[PDB]
RNA sequence: UUGGCGGAAAGGCCUUGGGUGCUUGCUGGCGAAUUGCAAUGUCAUUUUGCGUGGGGAUAAAUCAUUUGUAUACGACUUAGA
RNA sequence: GCCCUGAAAAUGGAUGGCGCUCAAGCGUGUUACCUAUACUCUACCGUCAGGGUUGAUAUGAUGCCCUGACGAGUAGGCAGGCGUGGAGGUCAGUGACGAAGCCUAGACCGUAAGGUCGGGUCGAACGGCCUCUAGUGCAGAUCUUGGUGGUAGUAGCAAAUA
RNA sequence: GGAAUACUGCCAGCUGGGACUGAGGACUGCGACGUAAGUCAAGGAUGCUGGCAUAAUGGUUAUAUGCCGCCCGUCUUGAAA
RNA sequence: GAAAUUGUUGAAAGGGAAGGGCAUUUGAUCAGACA
């Protein structure tokens, strides 16, 4: 029912997130997608690294940089798993891409903004206790991506304007609940019970 | 009132196809809030308007609507085909089309 | 002769129709159209406006009457396919609508005086009935409108 | 007016193009069947041209008929044209591309007086 | 091929709905009683009644009966065909064969 | 990295003043004359 | 209009003060009609152009000439009121 | 049973790809659902077969009309038609207030071969039908003849002292 | 000891919503509903009503979009080669 | 005074070919039917 959803990425599968997201851009719906750098692989954390150092000698040989580009971003990298389910070469996959906006963490246009999960891609609702898993982030810094500490950095320097910020609504919402203490012993409230309300 | 919605909002997602082989002639439009063949059993025989606009003015009206109706259900998801008087222009998927509630039954 | 002259030269008497077996048959309403509900409009000017049901005419269509002073509907036919009948009955019992027709409906500018005292003394005895009532006057007067998160299958109306 | 007559359904509305017509000038716009033996268009593969056959076929109802309902008839002075006069509701006159301009004037003036309809009351007017 | 029990309901559902009699050349519905009569009245059929009750009651003139109806042109199924694999037996799980009184929704399925 | 503020000097020299331009002897050495109206305020817009 | 905060693409958020429109929180008066039994019945949004009214600003680049730290040609790199 | 070792090839790579790991994997069931020029029904064209119909005033009895089944296809066979050169007959055909030819993302008819019309150019013979005749229908035969492009304003216009 | 229900099967039991189709063109045939005059869903559509009468539907053509489509001819068991 | 080829003007499109088929939009253009 939004114009613009905005899919937090911790606690997330790879291909159970994109699938879910490659679909709904294909119906007009326009998704970001924040918090790149806690998306997390199922499997542990060395077989997730041979399958990409496997996929890091696949290069064009006569010149490498026609080949496949090996890109170290974790957005870039959800979003080249992203591209392979979208028919990219069409003009309709073109316009699907568009709609898209992937983010390393959460950017100060989309930070106040309520996020959302996909209760089908969590990686707690779909693994079995006790398998191994693999953050993005980590396996991005161990085959060359060089910005986990500017994130880590900006991710905690909004956590702390996002407590106050919460700090102010619950001491809010207590005077919200407060005030309906006299919604109580009026006639009003005993039709609004009556009526489902 | 700040609204004035008397349509039900839907999405053109393809046509009838196969893998390769695909049918113009009949839309595939998906009803929000609606997951079960059971509850797009209501919605049979209502007409689909799908409003779009140009720059010629036809009738002192930039805005141009195309008809059709709904003929039957389609797949588990609550997915409802609908045939067109002329098709859609195969550029609107994922296009904004109106669902009216008009045949009533009601 | 630039092209050659036909030889059969067929009938121009046209062919007499068929005694076709189509016989006018009274429409059966269905059961959420009883006289004096609350009828919810889909198409037209006066789309969206909750108005009062009276009787069914014979050219398929049903009687819109009013009141012209809650929600200025006048009197004006409507199709039974594109009204949404809800479940809120109101009396019909002290309405004088008999002599409302196809005929009077007929076309033939300016607003007839006919027309003007005939809603009037309608509008009469409906007004004095809502009234009995508390929140129906407001409930005609206001426009309908579906809200986000409304599913039109789910709703009883 | 002419005869009552049901919708008139062509079932193929196209012109019919030869297999390679826009890519080479020598070959013409005139369909002829291809009959060779690695062909795309004589196997019938997908996506390619369709091939005019006995299908195609309109109905005798609708047939030979204009899409005013009449039939045509080319009519080159006016005793050709006096034959159609208790056929006025079926042919419709047609006069030929190699009248000249001083009997265009008797034909319209005397289809005119009979009920015959001229396809052409446009051709070759002095204004 | 796959062959079955069939009981009086489907018989009937069949000579009503898709009965077709083959008089001298051509496929003839049998839309009337006096066209039955009027091939088949020698040996006492005069209705189509009197049709059915020689299938499921195979008296001495079915032969001539069943030469009579032409071969019923049946459709597809209404509901599938049950099981995803049609070219095994019905014993296996799949369509041919000779299944039994279960051919009675199949029949109705497919007309 | 994103450079966001680059604050320059008030009476700049004619060397680098030469090197914004490629043609020193049509311009009319009108670099930085704008830019010199930031310093004849009292400086609530230098040290911003 | 006052006071702050926000630089990960901040371009937004919060707050003081007066002025003004509306209030369906409750109770009235009047108007709607003929778009004639439905026809999205047009109410958003993007860029540009030509006219009015008001404030603000008053330059560069290339060719040619020239230098060789450059040079196949272009480029690059210098100089000249 | 599954998994592991056994298990080493050369451009970068292939459950088809993305990717998945209480799997969208493997094994086994249950229903629901998606779609072929296939099936069932209906319209229409055509073919074949079985039939109805010379009675007069008003015209194809190689006709009209009814009913049923069927329709793929190279080599090849047969039938119905289209177009061109020329000849006999005929419409007392068309035309110097404009014939033939040519041009035409203008219109119409026939399933098609093609026919017709409007507009522009043009300057003089030409067409419909019933028949007869034939060095009569072209995309490619390293086809012939004639003309013109891409390459391309490129290779190049540098021995013999100026 | 007495019932209910599940499963399977039957009804020439009733009934709601949706889609496609309207081919035929005087009557004839076969039946139904009635004491009868007659009527009917009975060998294939009519009845009523509205808008427009114009490029609006539609035709041609250009372009865009979804999907499909590897240059023919020939020799060949096999040709996009 | 046709075609190949080519000039100017006008219209349209162009992310490593072009061209085609089915369906529709938009743009250009056009017949017929109406009294
Ligand atoms: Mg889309
Ligand atoms: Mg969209
Ligand atoms: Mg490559
Ligand atoms: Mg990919
Ligand atoms: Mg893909
Ligand atoms: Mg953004
Ligand atoms: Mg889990
Ligand atoms: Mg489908
Ligand atoms: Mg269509
Ligand atoms: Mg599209
Ligand atoms: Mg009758
Ligand atoms: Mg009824
Ligand atoms: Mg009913
Ligand atoms: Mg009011
Ligand atoms: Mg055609
Ligand atoms: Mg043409
Ligand atoms: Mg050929
Ligand atoms: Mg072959
Ligand atoms: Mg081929
Ligand atoms: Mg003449
Ligand atoms: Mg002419
Ligand atoms: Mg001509
Ligand atoms: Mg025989
Ligand atoms: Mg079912
Ligand atoms: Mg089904
Ligand atoms: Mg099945
Ligand atoms: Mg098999
Ligand atoms: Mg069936
Ligand atoms: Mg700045
Ligand atoms: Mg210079
Ligand atoms: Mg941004
Ligand atoms: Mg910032
Ligand atoms: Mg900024
Ligand atoms: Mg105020
Ligand atoms: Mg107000
Ligand atoms: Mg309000
Ligand atoms: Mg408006
Ligand atoms: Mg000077
Ligand atoms: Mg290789
Ligand atoms: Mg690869
Ligand atoms: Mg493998
Ligand atoms: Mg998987
Ligand atoms: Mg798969
Ligand atoms: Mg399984
Ligand atoms: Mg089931
Ligand atoms: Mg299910
Ligand atoms: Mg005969
Ligand atoms: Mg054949
Ligand atoms: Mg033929
Ligand atoms: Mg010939
Ligand atoms: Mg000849
Ligand atoms: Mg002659
Ligand atoms: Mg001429
Ligand atoms: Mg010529
Ligand atoms: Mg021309
Ligand atoms: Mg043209
Ligand atoms: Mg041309
Ligand atoms: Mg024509
Ligand atoms: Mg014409
Ligand atoms: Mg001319
Ligand atoms: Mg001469
Ligand atoms: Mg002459
Ligand atoms: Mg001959
Ligand atoms: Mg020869
Ligand atoms: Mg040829
Ligand atoms: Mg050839
Ligand atoms: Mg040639
Ligand atoms: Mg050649
Ligand atoms: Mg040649
Ligand atoms: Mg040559
Ligand atoms: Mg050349
Ligand atoms: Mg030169
Ligand atoms: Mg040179
Ligand atoms: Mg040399
Ligand atoms: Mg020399
Ligand atoms: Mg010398
Ligand atoms: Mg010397
Ligand atoms: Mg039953
Ligand atoms: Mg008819
Ligand atoms: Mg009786
Ligand atoms: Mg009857
Ligand atoms: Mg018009
Ligand atoms: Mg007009
Ligand atoms: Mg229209
Ligand atoms: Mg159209
Ligand atoms: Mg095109
Ligand atoms: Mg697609
Ligand atoms: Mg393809
Ligand atoms: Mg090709
Ligand atoms: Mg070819
Ligand atoms: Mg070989
Ligand atoms: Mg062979
Ligand atoms: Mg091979
Ligand atoms: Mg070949
Ligand atoms: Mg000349
Ligand atoms: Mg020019
Ligand atoms: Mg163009
Ligand atoms: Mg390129
Ligand atoms: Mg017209
Ligand atoms: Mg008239």
């Amino acid at each position: 029912v939004e114009p613009v959803v905005v899919i937090d990425g911790k606690g997330h599968l790879v291909g159970r997130l994109a699938s879910v997201v490659a679909k709904q851009l294909l119906n007009g719906q326009k998704i970001v997608v924040v918090r790149a750098e806690e998306l997390n692989i199922s499997g542990e954390f060395f077989r997730n690294k041979l399958k990409y150092h496997d996929f890091l000698r696949k290069a064009t040989a006569f010149n490498k940089t026609r080949g496949p580009f090996h890109f170290r971003a974790p957005s870039r990298i959800f979003y080249k798993a992203l591209r392979g389910m979208v028919s990219h070469k069409t003009a309709r996959g073109k316009a699907a891409l568009e709609r898209l906006k992937v983010f390393e963490g959460i950017p100060p246009p989309y930070d106040k903004k309520k996020r959302v999960v996909v209760p089908q891609a969590l990686r707690v609702l779909r693994l079995k206790p006790g398998r191994k898993y693999t953050t993005l982030g980590k396996l991005s810094t161990s085959v060359g991506w060089k910005y986990e500490d500017v994130v880590a950095k900006l991710e905690a320097k909004r956590k702390v304007s996002s407590a106050e910020y919460y700090a102010k609504k619950r001491a809010f919402t207590k005077k919200v609940a407060s005030a309906n203490a006299t919604a109580a012993e009026s006639d009003v409230a005993k039709q609004l019970a009556a009526l489902g309300y | 009132a700040e609204s004035h919605r008397l349509y039900v909002k839907g999405k053109h997602l393809s046509y009838q196809r196969s893998k390769r082989v695909n049918n113009p002639n009949v839309s595939l439009i998906k009803i929000e809030g609606v997951a079960t063949p059971q509850d797009a059993q209501f919605y049979l025989g209502k007409r689909i308007a799908y409003v779009y606009r140009a720059s010629k003015e036809v009738r002192g009206s930039k805005i141009r609507v195309m008809w059709g109706k709904v003929t039957r259900t389609h797949g588990n998801s609550g997915v409802v085909r609908a045939t067109f008087r002329n098709n859609l222009p195969a550029k609107t998927f994922g296009a904004s089309v109106r669902i009216f509630l008009y045949p009533s039954n009601i | 002769s630039a092209q050659k002259a036909p030889k059969w030269y067929p009938s121009e008497d046209v062919a007499a129709l068929k005694k076709t077996r189509k016989a006018a048959r009274p429409q059966k309403l269905r059961a959420s159209l009883v006289p004096g509900t609350v009828l919810i409009l889909l198409a037209g000017r006066f789309r969206g406006k909750r108005v009062v049901y009276l009787k069914h005419l014979e050219d398929n269509t049903l009687l819109i009457s009013g009141p012209f002073k809650v929600n200025g509907v006048p009197l004006r036919r409507v199709n039974a396919r594109y009204v949404i009948a809800t479940s809120t009955k109101v009396s019909v019992e002290g309405v004088n609508v008999e002599k409302f027709n196809v005929e009077y409906f007929a076309k033939e500018k300016e607003i007839k005086a006919e027309r003007v005292e005939d809603q009037k003394v309608v509008d009469k005895a409906l007004i004095a009935e809502i009234k009995k009532t508390p929140l129906l006057k407001q409930y005609l007067s206001a426009s309908f409108s579906l809200k986000n998160g409304d599913k039109p299958h789910m709703l009883k109306f | 007016a002419s005869l009552p007559h049901p919708k008139i359904v062509k079932k193929h509305t196209k012109k019919f193009k030869r297999h390679h017509s826009d890519r080479y000038h020598r070959v013409a716009e005139n369909w002829r069947k291809q009959k060779g033996i690695d062909s795309v268009v004589r196997r019938r593969f997908r996506g390619n041209i369709s091939q005019p056959k006995i299908g195609y076929g309109s109905n005798k109802k609708t047939k030979f008929l204009s899409p005013s309902g009449h039939k045509t008839f080319l009519v080159a002075n006016v005793k050709d044209l006096e034959t159609l006069t208790m056929h006025t509701k079926t042919y419709a006159a047609e006069i030929a591309h190699n009248i000249s301009a001083k009997n265009r004037v008797v034909i319209l003036a005397r289809a005119k007086a009979l009920g015959i309809k001229v396809t052409n009351p446009k051709g070759r007017l002095a204004l | 091929v796959a062959y079955g029990y069939p009981s009086y309901s489907t018989i009937r559902q069949l000579v009503y709905k898709r009965g077709f009699g083959k008089i001298n050349k051509q496929r003839v519905p049998l839309s009337d009683n006096a066209i039955i009569e009027a091939n088949l009245g020698k040996y006492g059929i005069l209705s189509i009644d009197d049709l059915i009750h020689e299938i499921i009651t195979v008296g001495p003139h079915f032969k001539q009966a069943n030469n009579f109806l032409w071969p019923f042109k049946l459709s597809n199924p209404s509901g599938g065909w049950g099981v995803p694999r049609k070219f095994k037996h019905f014993i296996q799980g799949g369509s041919f064969g000779n299944r039994e009184e279960f051919i009675n929704k199949l029949v109705k399925s497919m007309n | 990295l994103r450079s966001l503020t680059t604050v320059w000097a008030e009476h700049l020299s004619d060397e680098v003043k030469r090197r914004f331009y490629k043609n020193w002897y049509k311009s009319k050495k009108k670099a930085f004359t704008k830019y010199s109206a930031k310093y004849a305020q009292d400086g609530a817009g230098i040290e911003r």
